[PDB]
């Protein structure tokens, strides 16, 4: 990736933060400036030596100086936080384009928020099936990392673990699944299974039992 | 060769002519040819008219007419030196007119061509020998010298 | 108003072909130079190629890792844009975009051929290029709930639980449910399947008359499920 960014940059709401970008072919040529969220389309912010497309707030700049160009956030958002790429030629005086590796941007401060979470005993449904699936979802937890940890009865269990890495609900903050896949004579060879999820010190445990 | 530059696309014009009298002189033997649309000099006027295309160069003044891009049949480039400076409203939105004596007309449609003249341009325009010696030369001259620039 | 929508993405064999296809709307798609850019799974956008428009004869320039296999197309008449991929690599996968792009050139500090950008995207469709093959999904109801909730409401969802690849969508009550719908992003097990829950939160009074049915749609294996969610 001859363009070049920083891979993660931090900014507290609020402050004012500069991602750059750098390659030979800037010194010949312009880059333009992208926001990408997973799920979503890119956004076009800023191109040239001094364009910004309507619709885009005033809060994003572009600059260029040698062989680097840099986007400027002025007072960072909750909806700030995302992925930002540069484009630009490959090579000075080429017809192809390329695109920077892309730095993400997470936006700090704004204030804890708890995970709250919901435990799904395997269905009996499933369990006629042979097989069995604990389901644990995790939500609205901000900022952005959790631990989730199963409980047999209060044994702890690291084998038939799948957990999710944290997804950006539309509100800012965060959602998680895990699951506990196990044979039904495990489900029905305790008294509990527990899913203990921990954010920050703080820790909520929900438990389920064999009966419905 | 992308673009189509012809010895009849180099003209001297004589000191009693307007603004639209250079772009329709110069318009002219693009049209003939077939080169843009036939009513690519109105096009051009009013381009000029809303974006002006006046560059303030030392020593010779010049202004590099055009029009939207869908108006070119194929590449083409038409000359014009003036006898007295005419005033070209300035590309930058200063206040005083350029004293353009040069012109240099473009109808290119084809963009990778359209940014290859340009940067030529504006390599020419700060060339204070070439561009004084542009007045003293002939159509054939200028032609011969331009070209050996293409 | 501007509207583009990808689509043609599939799951595919190394060495195969596939052909992704783009509705342009809410623009002149006809002089407009058009753009495909794809996304790798975990990095980051990467540009394919680009058609150009009328007076640079549609003309059309090509990544190079892509020249070769890779043809861009257009039919102005209904306004789409066309990916004919062929001979495909693991590293071809991703989600592939398609965008409206601009070309910029500043006079006095340009350098040809000046710079393109790109004004508009379209939401993308996924390619899949493995030798692993489709599998569909189990969908398991998950039985209504109301430890978690507010009062005198109750979470109730659908387990949908061993696919691949992405994507499958769940709706409820075939749209009718639209609040209170929380789909959560799948999950990539250790065994290369995938597995999602979809959860609604509903009335505990709604729980003995409503009946609620989850709407399950895995297209690489057109497969379609609705199961019915009850209690207890």
């Amino acid at each position: 990736y001859e363009l070049t960014q920083e891979t993660g940059v931090s900014v507290a709401l609020g402050r004012t933060v500069t991602i750059t970008c750098r390659g030979d072919s800037l010194r010949s040529h312009y880059a333009s400036w992208y926001q990408k969220k997973p799920g979503q389309a890119p956004i076009l912010l800023f191109y040239g030596k001094n364009n910004r497309p309507s619709g885009v707030p005033d809060r994003f700049s572009g600059s260029a100086s040698g062989n680097r160009a840099s986007l400027t956030i002025s007072g960072a958002q909750a909806e700030d936080d995302a992925e930002y790429y540069c484009s630009s030629r490959d090579k000075s005086g080429s017809r192809l384009s390329v695109f920077g590796g892309g730095t993400k941007l997470t936006v700090l401060s704004q204030p804890k928020a708890a995970p709250s979470v919901t435990l799904f005993p395997p269905s009996s449904e499933e369990l006629q099936a042979n097989k069995a699936t604990l389901v644990c979802l995790i939500s609205d937890f901000y900022p952005g990392a959790v631990t989730v940890a199963w409980k047999a009865d209060s044994s702890p269990v690291k084998a038939g673990v799948e957990t999710t890495t944290p997804s950006k609900q539309s509100n800012n903050k965060y959602a998680a699944s895990s699951y506990l896949s196990l044979t039904p004579e495990q489900w029905k060879s305790h008294r509990s299974y527990s899913c203990q999820v921990t954010h920050e010190g703080s820790t909520v445990e929900k438990t389920v039992a064999p009966t419905e | 060769q992308g673009i189509h530059f012809r010895r009849h696309y180099v003209r001297h014009l004589p000191k009693e002519v307007s603004q639209n009298d250079i772009i329709k002189a110069l318009a002219s033997p693009l049209i003939n040819d077939g080169m843009v649309v036939s009513d690519f000099a109105d096009h051009v006027i009013t381009r000029e008219q809303n974006f002006p295309t006046g560059l303030p160069v030392e020593p010779v003044g010049v202004a590099i007419p055009h029009t939207d891009s869908k108006y070119v049949r194929q590449n083409a480039i038409s000359v014009g030196i003036l006898a007295e400076p005419v005033n070209f409203e300035d590309a930058g939105g200063e206040p005083d007119p350029v004293p353009v004596r040069v012109v240099f007309m473009l109808a290119l449609g084809n963009w990778f061509d359209i940014t290859n003249v340009l940067w030529w341009i504006k390599a020419v325009i700060q060339d204070e020998d070439f561009m004084q010696q542009l007045l003293v030369m002939n159509d054939d001259e200028i032609y011969q010298s331009i070209y050996t620039r293409i | 108003e501007v509207q583009l929508v990808e689509s043609g993405g599939g799951l595919v064999k190394p060495g195969g072909s596939l052909r992704l296809s783009c509705s342009a709307s809410g623009f002149d798609f006809d002089n407009a130079w058009m753009t495909w850019v794809r996304q790798p799974p975990g990095k980051g956008l990467e540009w394919v190629g680009r058609i150009t428009g009328p007076g640079e004869g549609w003309s059309v320039d090509y990544a190079a890792p892509v020249e070769g296999r890779f043809t861009i197309s257009r039919l102005n008449s209904i306004n789409f844009l066309y990916l004919e991929m062929n001979n495909l690599r693991m590293e071809d996968s991703g989600l592939y975009f398609c965008a409206r792009t601009g070309k910029y050139y500043d006079f006095w500090s340009g350098y040809p051929p000046g710079e393109e950008y790109f004004q508009d995207w379209g939401r993308g469709t996924l390619v899949t290029v493995s030798s692993a093959s489709t599998k569909g999904p189990s969908v398991f109801p998950l039985a209504p709930s109301s430890k978690s909730t507010s009062g005198g409401t109750a979470a109730l969802g659908c387990l949908v639980k061993d696919y691949f690849p992405e994507p499958v969508t769940v709706s409820w009550n075939s749209g009718a449910l639209t609040s209170g719908v929380h789909t959560f992003p799948a999950v990539l097990q250790s065994s290369g399947l995938y597995s999602l829950s979809s959860v609604v939160t509903v009335p505990s009074s709604s729980l003995g008359t409503q009946t609620y049915i989850c709407n399950v749609n895995h297209k690489p294996s057109n497969t379609k499920v609705d199961k019915r969610v009850e209690p207890k």
